[PDB]
């Protein structure tokens, strides 16, 4: 249960390796690992034994080992914006968001062909190849953040103040629905909000503070 | 070689859910048209829904949309962001079709869809023979109405008590109403925002001036969108204006399509559309008409190469922007708000409005105001 | 050898969720009590919510509870069910504790918790020196108030315009209010049900009689439970009565539990308790007190042989029922409504109410009415 | 009213249904069909339930 | 009829197997429903098995 920590969104290339939650909540000791290239934005993911990130001012997804410290795959997301053209509402070069769910690895970006709307894609965890793409009707520049629970993308409306889950897209049925699910933004500005299926929890970055939400899911029979 | 997909920009502000819904519905109806001539192309909206229009997020949104190669921008503004948006649209030769409040000196690539409430208010005031009344106003939509009222009072010897209620609370409203009732002032003209107007009406009912002997002229473009049931029961005179005619085949067709819309997919469909959503729909129709007319003239609109940094050292405008502005100002269509036609200043002309009066049964049409025929009663 | 479980009966009426919630809460608090002296037994309620079909349903419920061997019945009634329930309770020697409207004819085995409203109303109408007013009443609670008002008018020379508003609608309410204002009638006394009173107040605000110069006297036992907001701003004179004092240690002790209750488990707890719920709680406390007193009197209560059919050919009254009624009329407790004590007719005696008036800040305590001290002002 | 025998708890709900023929004498739940068989004033009617599971 | 006795009857072989007594249950319109009609005992089934609702 090792957590992964990253600060900055422009040129930082150092990741932290707090080995335990108790070693992260109170202990300030960590291992610093260097990256071949700095990341862009707060959209990265740690899946299985590697980390998927974006490579500087390009639409390139890189898989990097956190144990052997090498590069196996470095591909380009097809027709994806980069360098602050399809970012979130808070900006910060968050043009490409990477997440994981019970089905696997997903990338949320935007396409010039699909106006500026959010486009979802399923990525191969090994070869980083496009498996299937879904078109949504929510603009990315007015989103602020997004997260996938299991095959369903939930999109927020803002980043500081009154924040709520505003949009939902089911890729299995490819249907969209506007919902109103408030969540409390205690510490004003939020930067990252991702979903962890193992803990079934939302990890969030709130104005330099690390916050956790425990979600509630329902199923109709 | 007209492009198969033209890109337009959209700039929306806080409390604009129903107008965005009307925009999306018009985009749906234009794109999925069974007619092959109604939609020879596709409309690609690059939408930015900002929360605070503070001339800095507006500038960022405008630059982001300009970098995307948009041709025209459907934008909404307030008193704090009208000047920056209009100047940016005029400098870079990008058209701005706006349903917000009309302003003066807003030529050069700005097209306003909201008709002015200046001539109708004066034509209702002089017909009612008002020479001593109160004017409760706010400065969220300019100063044209207040200036015109003061000019008419100076030229006709009226007695207008002009009060700004921008920073007035409910108990302050009650004290102001009681003070005005002390001076035997029973004729009022309210020109405020929709929420402020509703609060003023609620305070009037609470303090007890909704009875016979009190006259109120509501300076608003929509009279059926405000609840006046207790004013009906009290019997006070209420006069207002309406822009969209609900007994029109186009408007009834829109209502039939609107009541069949899902609230979970089209938010704000639980209520009948306001005049702002009607102006948004008319603006989308006007954009479609001017794009079709540009296709008729065989003008190949293309912003390739011109797209880049908004704040460049050499101000490089779009070379075909003047043609777009001329084609946008030469339209004459029929839609939700009646006849949509613009002059050389980008302001609507030969627009017809309906004056409604509150009676025991309810709202009752008493006449119509036309831009060239003034007020005509039935 | 008192039984460890004593069976009581409960008969409830349509729209009695909150009073049943108070009954269940009082049963909970009595049954699970840390003190062994407060709960030497266990109350077993046999509850019937009938949604009354008049005397047929009332008789069916009474027979069903009587066959179970209940000692006392905590039941409610209306104008269509008071006589049959009281006669069945008196004939079979079964006590009836009722928080419903007080009556006069029933004098055996009936304990009414609701105090009479005639004395306070007459004292208020004579301290205010009213001589010409309009009495809007309904016959859902008897004719005692109307008879007392007419008798006082005959003995004092008053001019009371008595109007029954049972079959009046909102439009007819507005016409009646306009007609009464045409005759320069500005003093009103309203004695109606809660929903009817709220509708009357809404119509009064609708026509605009909540302004200063109009006086309204509310013949209700709960004044803080009425939504009087527009009357505060308008400045109309409103005077009312309150039975439960919210600044009492027992009442706030109950309110501490009431705000801590669960809505999904105790429905109707989302609102502060009305006077009916307080009377229900006081009635349960009175039943507990009289059962404890019967325990102290070495009276072995039982209904082993009296359990059967109500309509037997020979009448078979309960032998110990007169002991229960004598012990019930001798109680003197302190509860939510203050001093609970009964005379030999089973009516409320030695009770204190608070006369409130509506000011610019809200309801202000003006005086208090006591049974022997009449109206005393502060 | 709702009673959970597993947790031995109770809850006042307000789920509404419709007494089309103004009298109900029998109303039972049938697992296999997941439906409510009902006797409505001398007629045979069926209702469909909507069960939800929270995680 | 007029008893708190639960009876199991075969619809295929047309014979009797068990006639038990519901312990501490009302009968003959003692604890019926709101509509009455001798509904003092209500037998039902669910995914867990056979259940009886009555009153004591
Ligand atoms: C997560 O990683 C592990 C190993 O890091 C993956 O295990 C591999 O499984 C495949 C077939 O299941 C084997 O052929 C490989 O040899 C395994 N790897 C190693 C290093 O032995 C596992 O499949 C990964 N999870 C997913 C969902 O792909
Ligand atoms: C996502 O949306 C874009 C734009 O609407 C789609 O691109 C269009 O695809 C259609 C085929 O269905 C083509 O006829 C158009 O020419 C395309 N437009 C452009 C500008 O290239 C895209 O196909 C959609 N993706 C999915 C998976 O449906
Ligand atoms: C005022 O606007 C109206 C728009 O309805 C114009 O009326 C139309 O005028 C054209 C000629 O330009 C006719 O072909 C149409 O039949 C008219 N519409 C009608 C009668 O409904 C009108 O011309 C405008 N007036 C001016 C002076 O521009
Ligand atoms: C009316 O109620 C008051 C209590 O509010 C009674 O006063 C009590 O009288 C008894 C004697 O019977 C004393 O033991 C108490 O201490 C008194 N309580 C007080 C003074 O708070 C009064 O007796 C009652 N009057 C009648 C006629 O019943
Ligand atoms: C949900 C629906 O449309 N129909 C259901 C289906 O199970 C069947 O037609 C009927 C009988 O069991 O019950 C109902
Ligand atoms: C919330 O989730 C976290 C994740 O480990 C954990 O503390 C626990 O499961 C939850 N905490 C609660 C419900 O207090
Ligand atoms: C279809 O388009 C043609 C030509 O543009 C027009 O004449 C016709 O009325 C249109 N029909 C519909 C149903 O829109
Ligand atoms: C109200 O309108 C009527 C005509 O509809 C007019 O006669 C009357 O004078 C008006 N009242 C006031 C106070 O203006
Ligand atoms: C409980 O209350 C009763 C009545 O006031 C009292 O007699 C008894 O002593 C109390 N018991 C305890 C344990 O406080
Ligand atoms: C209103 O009530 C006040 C306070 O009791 C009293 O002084 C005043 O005379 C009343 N006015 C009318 C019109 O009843
Ligand atoms: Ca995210
Ligand atoms: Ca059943």
């Amino acid at each position: 249960n090792r957590v992964w920590y990253m600060d900055g969104y422009h040129n930082n290339r150092f990741v932290r390796e707090y080995k335990s939650m108790v070693d992260f909540m109170n202990t300030d000791n960590f291992t610093s690992h260097r990256l071949p290239h700095p990341w862009s934005g707060t959209g990265q993911v740690v899946y299985n034994g590697s980390i998927y990130f974006n490579k500087f001012q390009s639409h390139i997804i890189i898989r990097f080992d956190l144990k052997t410290e090498t590069i196996l795959k470095t591909r380009s997301l097809d027709y994806a914006g980069y360098n602050n053209m399809y970012h979130y509402a808070w900006g910060g070069h968050s043009d490409i968001d990477l997440m994981v769910d019970e089905n696997g690895l997903w990338a949320v970006y935007a396409t010039n062909q699909n106006a500026g709307n959010i486009v979802i894609s399923k990525l191969d965890p090994v070869s980083l190849q496009i498996l299937q793409t879904w078109n949504t009707s929510y603009p990315k520049r007015s989103a602020g953040e997004a997260f996938i629970i299991c095959g369903t993308l939930y999109v927020t409306n803002g980043y500081s103040g009154g924040t709520k889950v505003h949009y939902a897209y089911q890729t299995n049925a490819s249907t969209y629905e506007y919902i109103d699910i408030p969540f409390q933004n205690k510490y004003s500005h939020i930067s990252m909000l991702d979903y962890n299926p193992k803990d079934r929890a939302l990890y969030a970055w709130n104005n330099g503070h690390q916050t956790l939400y425990n979600v509630t899911l329902f199923h109709v029979i | 070689a007209f492009p198969s997909s033209v890109q337009i920009g959209g700039l929306f502000i806080r409390n604009t859910d129903q107008e965005y819904t009307a925009f999306r519905l018009a985009i749906f109806l234009h794109n999925t048209s069974p007619n092959a001539s109604e939609a020879p192309f596709n409309l690609v909206p690059h939408v930015d829904n900002i929360e605070t229009a503070n001339s800095f997020a507006v500038t960022n949104a405008f630059c982001s949309q300009y970098s995307r190669g948009v041709f025209a921008i459907f934008g909404l503004y307030d008193k704090r962001s009208v000047h920056t948006l209009t100047s940016f649209c005029s400098a870079l030769h990008i058209s701005l079709i706006t349903p917000s409040f009309p302003t003066e000196g807003e030529s050069q690539f700005v097209l306003q869809l909201r008709p002015s409430l200046r001539g109708a208010l004066l034509s209702l005031l002089d017909h009612y023979e008002w020479n001593c009344f109160v004017f409760l106003y706010d400065t969220d939509r300019g100063y044209s109405i207040l200036q015109a009222i003061m000019e008419k009072a100076g030229q006709n010897g009226w007695h207008v008590s002009a009060i700004c209620v921008e920073n007035f609370n409910d108990v302050s409203y009650r004290q102001l109403l009681e003070e005005l009732d002390r001076r035997q002032e029973k004729k009022f003209v309210i020109d405020c925002e929709i929420e402020r107007l509703q609060n003023i009406l609620e305070q009037i009912v609470s303090v007890g001036k909704h009875v016979k002997g009190y006259h109120y002229i509501i300076a608003n473009l929509g009279f059926k969108d405000i609840s006046l049931e207790r004013f009906i029961h009290g019997g006070a005179n209420v006069t207002g204006f309406q822009l969209v005619d609900f007994n029109t085949p186009m408007v009834t067709k829109l209502m039939d399509r609107w009541k069949k819309l899902d609230q979970r997919e089209y938010p704000g469909s639980e209520t009948p559309p306001k005049y702002t959503s009607a102006l948004t729909y008319d603006g989308v129709l006007v954009m479609a008409e001017t794009f079709r007319s540009l296709r008729r003239q065989k003008i190949d609109i293309s912003r390739r190469g011109n797209a880049g940094d908004c704040l460049a050292n050499p101000a490089a405008p779009w070379g075909q922007g003047i043609d777009m502005e001329r084609t946008l100002k030469q339209v004459r269509i029929q839609g939700l708000t009646g006849n949509v036609q613009f002059d050389h200043y980008g302001r609507r002309v030969n627009y017809t409005m309906d004056v409604f009066e509150l009676k025991s049964t309810g709202p009752r049409k008493v006449g119509y105001w036309n831009d060239m025929d003034k007020l005509v009663l039935i």
